[PDB]
């Protein structure tokens, strides 16, 4: 989920 | 009795003393001291000086950074311009009018103002909707071998301003109306009168189930159902440092955005649903405004949430706003 979490910003 | 109604407006102050004067044509110094008018006209300045850099720099970073173009991030773009309508459509003309005591552009420019403040908000509301729909199909993945591209962030943003239209534009057609609400200065949706001509009572209800209580429910499964999808694979991968401190903070924005949510609206829900119900009654014009004032201040604090505390892009803004190195 970290590469999904980053494109949305929230991570 | 303590109102007074005229053609296309209800200034909401009792003309058993013969002072009340329309709010198109004199101003409003009987519901309001001139000093309270040029305290409004203060705000209106607050979040014009705010409200306009930090939602201009976000489309001027975006033009200069090209990692920030991408099809997720359209609807954070549609965001600052649903800011950009509140600011200039609504908020400058707010502080002109306040600075003359009432709308000095009349009913044409009560329609115009309203039309373009109506819409900004709603931009905004229906963005907050669809980035956590689309945040919710990329990260829990619910349809099966599924990709978001741009030609679905262009839906999601053509979805919006339809939502929007769909609340703006029946009140120039007639279905409920605009007219100068609280202190006479700005004008919205009627939900002070039932004006019968223009059924105001279906259209506050419509108003208050469409776009409320569903975008509500949306924001609420859709980040729900994230929260759990996060918690879940880290709970499945513990020896991951990384995935931990990811779900903390994924969970601590979706608190920050659903609390915003909640204080952008909600207080803008209730009392505009007592001013609804318990008609007619003694509202005052600074009681009228309690409500717009956290919703009006979402063009501010909404880029603060959205796009200053996403790490993509205050990183390109502190190098814009810094020369072009950090
Ligand atoms: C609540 O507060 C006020 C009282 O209810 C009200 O203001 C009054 O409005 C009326 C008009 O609807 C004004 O009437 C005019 O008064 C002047 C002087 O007294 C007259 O000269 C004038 O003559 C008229 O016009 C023609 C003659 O040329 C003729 O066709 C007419 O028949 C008539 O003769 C009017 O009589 C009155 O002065 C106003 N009073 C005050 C104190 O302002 C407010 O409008 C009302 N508030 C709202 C928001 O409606
Ligand atoms: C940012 C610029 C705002 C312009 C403020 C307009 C001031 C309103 O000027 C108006 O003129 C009338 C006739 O002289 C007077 O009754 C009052 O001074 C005022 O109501
Ligand atoms: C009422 C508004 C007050 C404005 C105060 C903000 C001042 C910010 C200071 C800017 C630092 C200058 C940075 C240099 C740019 C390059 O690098
Ligand atoms: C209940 C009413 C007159 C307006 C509701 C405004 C709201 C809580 C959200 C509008 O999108």
């Amino acid at each position: 989920i970290l590469e999904n979490l980053k494109d949305v910003g929230l991570f | 009795m303590n109102g007074t109604e005229g053609p296309n407006f209800y200034v909401p102050f009792s003309n058993k003393t013969g002072v009340v004067r329309s709010p198109f044509e004199a101003p409003q110094y009987y519901l309001a001291e001139p000093w309270q008018f040029s305290m409004l006209a203060a705000y209106m300045f607050l979040l014009i000086m705010l409200g306009f850099p930090i939602n201009f720099l976000t489309l001027y970073v975006t033009v200069q950074h090209k990692k920030l173009r991408t099809p997720l991030n359209y609807i954070l773009l549609n965001l600052a311009v649903a800011d950009l309508f509140m600011v200039f459509g609504g908020f400058t003309t707010t502080l002109y009018t306040s600075l003359h005591g009432y709308f000095v552009f009349g009913p044409t420019g009560c329609n115009l103002e309203g039309f373009f403040a109506t819409l900004g908000g709603e931009i905004a509301l229906w963005s907050l909707v669809v980035l956590a729909i689309e945040r919710y199909v990329v990260v829990c993945k619910p349809m099966s071998n599924f990709r978001f591209g741009e030609n679905h962030a262009i839906m999601g943003v053509a979805f919006t301003w339809v939502m929007a239209l769909a609340c703006a534009a029946p009140p120039l057609v007639g279905w409920s109306r605009y007219i100068p609400e609280g202190m006479q200065c700005s004008c919205g949706i009627d939900y002070y009168t039932p004006h019968e001509e223009t059924n105001n009572e279906s259209f506050v209800i419509y108003m208050f189930v469409v776009h409320f209580i569903i975008p509500l429910i949306v924001i609420f499964f859709c980040y729900g159902q994230l929260v759990f999808t996060v918690k879940e694979a880290a709970a499945q991968q513990q020896e991951s440092a990384t995935t931990q401190k990811a779900e903390k903070e994924v969970t601590r924005m979706v608190i920050i955005m659903v609390i915003a949510f909640l204080i952008c609206w909600l207080p803008y829900a209730g009392v505009a649903f007592y001013i609804f119900t318990h008609q007619g009654s003694d509202f005052g014009p600074i009681f009228m405004t309690i409500p717009a004032f956290f919703a009006k201040t979402s063009a501010v604090y909404n880029p603060v949430i959205y796009i200053m505390m996403n790490k993509q892009f205050r990183n390109c803004m502190v190098t814009t706003l810094c020369c072009g190195k950090n």
